[PDB]
């Protein structure tokens, strides 16, 4: 299958170069495409064949951007899929194919349910006249917040990113459903942080402890409620939660360019001064308060269940 | 008794066994010797009585509940699965070691004494602090047996772990055993230490094994039974203040332990 | 100068035997040379904080053909600062509760004057001292201590933890007041100071005020190093102390800084 490798180069080098679709859920829907159209159009007998296929494609990816933790859980999971499959017709070499696509789709749909299945959780944590802040641009936050703001009235406040200023989207998409928010830098976070009642954020991954990888600036925010003691609610599905740990990893944080940092226009000052650009950073679990996933809330503490059920420890290293 | 006889045995034989693999080697071993179960009741006290301490009565309850032809096969396979638990741990712990770190350990242990032979082993280096543990001159030998490894051991003083504890990058201690809510007996001088490490935002790390999970459930210094403590030999540690936990099992958070327990129903 | 001797009377602290001795130099501008390098010798034989605190006080005091002034108020300093320690007892003392347990980490005169003051006045209550395994002056303090009718209590210095919850309040003697409030006190203070604030248990101090020091570590390297010296001496932060007794009167860790101020040192 020729078409087939073009496609898989095509999806690492747009990957490797500035990444697929934008939102998350459009990259997890595609690299599922990817893999059952691999899964399809491949001659194999036994499924460890197909296994240690997929984790080598997977590897591949994984190895074209590392910082993306959205291809490799949809990887482990297409494993535990196959595996669970497997175990069911053996505790089988001539069937597997078709049922492994029908629990593909099964994910397919569910995966793209997720997003009103978490907007369906607003009323059970907004009350009226409460004060919430965010920070960055996130679509899962937006549903989150726009969907009670018919019923219920708040206050948003919105913080910008100081190298890439995302958030005044998220502000003006909720002014233009009037929900009276407030735009702000993200250096006055502590300042405003003690006439808040709560925070609700979106991130871009969960480790496996409970941790969130999420962009620049959020760990200082979840410092600032644990001190003023304001609950942090993550609204996040679960093809955002990998299991690995903050430690034994590196290249944890991705680095861009310090052109977003400091113009190239400065002058000689360039050659002396050493600057970096951080996009993501580290929250430990214990700044954490709730998780709001497409099964209801969960405590931080209740993570390494869900990591057991969904993938499989031996497929942890892929 | 011969209990004792052959106890001692296994403990001589194998200086570097742990004293509840010992003991589940001692039982598995009589078992080839309903009545049964008081039978075996009877040995787990009089081994518990020679050794005061969790590991042995953990392992005994551990030993009991897999009590209840297939029994001999069942136990050598655990014992064998059990054999190997401290590389298991070791090379799951070794990878939170980065370069220019700083540790502080405890007294000597068998499973971190494996654990940094193994990051060593892997091109790494790092400092270590031990504690002098006075009640027994035991750090010392931690420092001897980490020195002779070419690390740069310090021996520091028992009152000294709030001193150094700035420059201390995490904390790395081993557990007699881990009761029921994720906290840990071990030794008296280590409840002191995590109140720093929380103190100062340090990684507080502990290693322990499988059969070292026991149905208890203090609330304070007090409710640790005294047959354990006998100046107190061990203490107990909240689960607040540890970070993680390395078993056998995999990483574990202080509060899967209480699940696995459950699972286990004792 | 002569031999360490005029601590041949034991009692008595070591800065006030270098007070003694320096007052009596002192009577033998250019003085301020003389005294420098006096109170520099002096520091060879003792390396300890409340030295150090008492020569630059010392010094401070004399800031010369008027050296009738300057010996009259050192004669007085002199007996207000041997006066000190009956004026902190009757002070702390009252703190004490009958039935209370006490918490004590090495030996101390100041201590061991404010329980015997305090068992003086019909009160009954139990003391835990620590080993002070660096050297063995927790077992001193608990046989001195068992002589004055107390039934007093040794516990090993990593047992510190162990019996915090049992204890009802933490007191402990001095050897430095840094500026900030904190204090300059054996290796083992520290981690007791902390294990107590995290059990809301009150931690009382007591020192005089010839061991007020001029100085401002940020952590536990900030300290001069001479001090030090396995160390022997460590930093415990002002937040982790409750009150002061000391010669001037019941204050907060907020007020030594005040003192120090006062007196432009």
């Amino acid at each position: 299958g020729s078409e087939l490798s073009e496609r898989i180069e095509s999806f690492v080098e747009t990957l490797k170069r500035g990444g697929g679709p934008r939102s998350s859920e459009e990259m997890a829907r595609e690299t599922l495409g990817l893999l059952r159209q691999i899964i399809t159009d491949h001659r194999w007998s036994n499924a460890g064949e197909l296994m240690e296929l997929i984790r080598r494609e997977g590897r591949r990816m994984t190895a074209a951007q590392p910082s993306e933790t959205t291809v490799g859980n949809m990887v482990r999971r297409v494993l535990k899929i196959i595996r669970e499959e497997y175990g069911r017709l053996h505790g089988h070499y001539a069937q597997l194919q078709s049922n492994i696509i029908e629990a593909i789709n099964e994910l397919l749909v569910e995966l793209e349910g997720t997003m009103e299945n978490i907007a369906a959780q607003a009323l059970e944590h907004i009350h009226s006249n409460e004060v919430i802040m965010t920070i960055g641009f996130s679509r899962t936050v937006e549903a989150f917040l726009k969907e009670a703001a018919r019923k219920r009235k708040f206050h948003v406040i919105v913080a910008e990113c100081a190298p890439f200023c995302q958030g005044h989207e998220m502000a003006v998409n909720l002014s233009k459903a009037g929900i009276e928010t407030t735009v702000m830098t993200d250096a006055a976070i502590f300042a405003v942080m003690s006439r808040v009642n709560k925070v609700i954020i979106g991130t871009k991954t969960i480790l496996a402890n409970g941790a969130l990888r999420a962009v620049t600036g959020t760990h200082t925010l979840a410092l600032a409620a644990k001190h003023h003691s304001t609950p942090l609610i993550v609204c996040a599905p679960m093809f955002k939660l990998s299991p690995q740990f903050p430690n034994e990893e590196d290249s944890f944080h991705k680095f861009v360019a310090p052109e977003e940092v400091l113009p190239f226009t400065e002058g000689d000052i360039l050659e002396k001064v050493s600057v970096h650009c951080p996009v993501f950073d580290y929250v430990p679990p214990e700044l954490i308060t709730l998780f709001i996933s497409n099964i209801g809330g969960n405590a931080p503490s209740y993570i390494y269940r869900l990591m057991s059920e969904l993938y499989h420890p031996d497929d942890h290293v892929l | 008794k011969e209990l004792i006889e052959y106890f001692k045995s296994q403990m001589k034989e194998d200086p570097d066994m742990a004293s509840a693999v010992a003991a589940i080697r001692t039982l598995l071993e009589f078992l080839k010797r309903q009545g049964l179960r008081a039978n075996l009741t009877s040995a787990i006290e009089t081994l518990c009585g020679v050794d005061s301490s969790v590991a042995v009565s953990s392992g005994g309850e551990l030993f009991l509940r897999f009590i209840s032809k297939i029994m001999i096969e069942r136990g050598e396979l655990f014992l064998r699965r059990i054999s190997l638990s401290r590389n298991k741990i070791a090379d799951l712990c070794h990878t939170f070691i980065k370069d220019g770190a700083t540790i502080l350990t405890h007294a000597y242990s068998r499973v971190v004494l494996r654990v940094l032979e193994a990051a060593v082993a892997a091109k790494k280096r790092f400092s270590v602090y031990v504690t002098e543990s006075q009640p027994d001159l035991s750090g010392k030998k931690m420092a001897k047996a980490l020195c002779h490894l070419n690390v740069p051991v310090t021996v520091v003083l028992d009152a000294a772990v709030g001193y150094i504890m700035e420059k201390a990058d995490l904390v790395i201690v081993g557990a007699e055993g881990v009761v029921e809510n994720g906290g840990i007996i071990n030794k008296i001088g280590t409840n002191q230490m995590a109140v720093c490490a929380k103190a100062q935002n340090k990684p507080f790390y502990v290693v322990a094994e499988s059969f070292k999970f026991v149905r208890l459930f203090p609330l304070n210094q007090q409710d640790v039974p005294d047959k354990f403590k006998y100046h107190p030999w061990v203490d107990y540690t909240a689960p607040s203040l540890i970070t993680l936990l390395f078993t056998d099992l995999g990483v574990l958070t202080p509060s899967a332990v209480s699940d696995e327990l459950i699972k286990l129903y004792l």
